């Protein structure tokens, strides 16, 4: 869902 | 119909492939792919592979969902960069659902339903020519890249010239070895930065040659110890890079964009066509801006878009005429940049030129008086208007227009907005050197 | 005609050849090129190939137009150094617009138009043979230039010698295998200054050399890790480098600047271009000496002009006769400069000698007196004039002048006077070392 | 229109 974060 | 089974099975029998690459394009225009050895390639052929559709979304996936890979014949190219030990060879894959139906997800499926609903109102196809520009920078000694240009050339400048060096003289050989139409090559403004010119192909044809040719490129100037970049601003004060495109609409009889007895030889197709793309050019910008870094490119002084307008002749024009008239008739989108997805970018922009084509808009007079010269207030009171500054208007504007989310897709259009509200964020709350800089001794 | 299109494509196809750099000069003398693969040559011999014009006018260029790529046969040149993996060849092209018509702002074009009034006015030829000089400059670590010139020579002396090196020996042999007529080469009177003389052709035949020349000594002097450079004074105290012109005009007879029964064995017709050509250098002083640098050449001392007069034998004249008659009479004009584009000096100097003999204008009697000897007042009583000090005096003179305007044309005029303007004024506000040395301490 | 400035 949120890798980058 | 270019290639058949038997066909591809005696290709990969006499050219000795052991590889086989089923690529594909996310929703954020990344390539993926599923590897397989040439013993699968049968079954790679009978659409019988399965795989997680789920990174089509990219990092906002959730749950995993089985997808089918059927593939596409025509695409079959085989590497020259593969030594001896087997080649590889890969074939631009289309995403299906277990029940046999398209994935409405995919950027490929969802340009396919646009061109069937543009082929529904009786036109045949959607001829593109992308012009895209590369800067090419010096890698280190641990192969990373770096700030440094690898010449300092000008705007069609005979810069790299002869003995040895000279990449885009060796990637244009390798292209053309390859299989591609390649029509001319030349040195942009910027130093080092370079632009080649593809022939015009059909829209599905053209983005897999604009993906194919990212890919080639990279690949080479990593070869030569250089990094080739399609980031739209890699660094300030300097020409930005970006991805002209050139479209025609064709119909049985031929260019339907061409009337030798309208204004202009243009014909009423065609002004209704620059109707439509100028109507919702504030709706399509972060589609085909897609990235942060898009917008520090539209800033006025560099020959980039900044305002709505179109014009036969003009400096910097958001949408611009060619000369050249006859089957070569084509309108000319210039706020497209390297990093946008070539499918979604035709989608919305097919889907704006079909609405205005039906509504039979009357698109504004054109601009020759070179608007930087007003204010913005001096212009605003004609129908010229400003692009969105950031990339978070782009999403608002997007967010407000139903022709582009129609021309997108419910799923695309809600995992697009997702990862680009994310990536939003991220940039918001960081803390850039720049802050520092200016008030960590001041204050 | 030397070449067709099917002997161009036999040469293509024999020597294997997969680069075609169809190449121009620009107004600031630039020499540019497109970059087209082999496959695209048929398009490139049936004028089809667009390009943006704008690069023509510099880096003063505003909006993009489009224009055609009208290539010249008989300019294809192979060039030698181009390894195994397909070859390269050039061919000078031609400017035109969309409607079929020449392009005013290509200098080719208006070099074109100035040479079909003269054959108008009655001659056949314009012969031209240029005496280009260049220095030579030892590379550094990193392939920089340094200050350092790779031989403390002499003139017409015999310093480089035998066993190695001799990059002038080197640099002509390849210039003859490549299809060049060169008279003789020698040692110019400045450490390290060279000076090949070529065979005398027609006007575009020698402006064509001349880039082709440029670009060749470059490529070589790289290779034997020299730069070679044609800048006018690239060092202080020491000579400059000149690219003297010796002209000549042909009618059917023969000679038109040869009398048997003349004085000095010269016709009127060489009087009169004799009286054009010192009439207006004031004004086109600005076009044969383009660059700030040039007018620190012009100084007194080092054998350039410096004085408005001519004469058969005198230390430094503007305009010298060489003694040789018959078919081989012709005036030599000394101020020209290796930086100065051919097209645009041949122009003007051709449309002030057309003048001065539509006008049949009396030239000034010759001075051989040193006029050195006296002070500015004591020879400006006669008809002895200076030449314009610096570059914003050249330009004042140029804006004055309306024949060099009509030999120029009004686009590259404009395009020039903007360039130039913009050059002296980033020149006149820079801060220059020597104004630290000079006043820091003192001040 | 002024790269060079
Ligand atoms: N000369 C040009 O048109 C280059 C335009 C500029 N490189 C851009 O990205 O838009
Ligand atoms: N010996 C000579 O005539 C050289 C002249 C000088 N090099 C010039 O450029 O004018
Ligand atoms: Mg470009
Ligand atoms: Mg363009
Ligand atoms: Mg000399
Ligand atoms: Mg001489």
């Amino acid at each position: 869902q949120l890798p980058r974060f | 119909a270019k290639y058949t089974k038997e066909d591809i099975f005696r290709f990969a029998d006499e050219q000795n492939v052991k590889f086989i690459r089923l690529q594909f394009t996310d929703i954020l225009g990344i390539i993926k792919n599923v590897e397989i050895p040439v013993s699968q390639l049968k079954k790679a052929l009978d659409n019988k592979i399965m795989f997680d559709g789920s990174s089509i979304e990219g990092f906002v996936r959730i749950e995993e969902s089985d997808m089918y890979l059927f593939p596409d014949l025509d695409t079959w190219v085989v590497f020259p960069w593969t030594a001896e030990k087997g080649k590889v060879a890969r074939m631009i894959c289309d995403i299906y659902n277990p029940d046999m139906t398209p994935f409405a997800g995919d950027p490929r499926a969802n340009l396919k339903r646009v061109l069937k609903e543009m082929e529904e109102l009786g036109f045949t196809e959607f001829n593109l020519g992308p012009e895209p520009e590369f800067f090419l920078f010096k890698l280190d000694e641990n192969r990373r890249p770096t700030l440094e240009l690898n010449d300092s050339g000008g705007y069609f400048d005979l810069a790299p010239t002869d003995l040895g060096e000279n990449c885009r003289r060796d990637i244009v050989l390798e292209l053309e070895e390859m299989g591609f139409e390649i029509e001319a090559s030349h040195h942009e403004v910027a130093p080092g930065q370079h632009e080649i010119d593809f022939k015009y192909e059909d829209a599905i044809t053209a983005c897999d040659s604009i993906q194919t040719f990212k890919l080639v490129v990279k690949t080479i100037a990593r070869k030569h110890g250089l990094h080739a970049t399609f980031m739209p601003k890699p660094l300030f004060g300097v020409n930005g890079s970006g991805m002209h495109f050139n479209m025609s609409l064709f119909n049985e009889k031929g260019n339907a964009f061409f009337d030798e007895s309208g204004e202009l030889e243009l014909s009423q197709t065609a002004y209704h066509f620059l109707a439509g793309m100028l109507k919702h050019a504030r709706g399509y910008t972060a589609v085909t801006n897609p990235t942060i870094n898009s917008f520090k490119r539209l800033v006025p002084g560099y020959e980039a878009p900044c305002y709505i307008a179109w014009s036969g002749k003009n400096r910097s024009p958001l949408v611009r005429v060619p000369s050249s008239r006859g089957l070569s008739t084509r309108l000319e989108l210039r706020s497209v940049d390297p990093s946008a997805n070539p499918y979604l970018a035709m989608a919305v922009l097919l889907k704006a030129g079909l609405s205005g084509i039906k509504d039979e808009l009357t698109p504004p007079a054109p601009v020759d008086r070179n608007i930087y010269g007003m204010n913005e207030e001096e212009r605003e009171a004609t129908g010229i208007y400003d692009l969105p500054e950031s990339l978070g208007h782009a999403l608002i504007e997007l967010e407000k227009n139903e022709i582009i989310k129609d021309g997108l897709g419910e799923h695309i259009f809600e995992h697009f907005i997702e990862a680009k509200t994310i990536e939003c964020d991220m940039f918001r709350t960081a803390v850039h050197p720049w802050e520092r800089e200016q008030y960590l001794e001041i204050y």
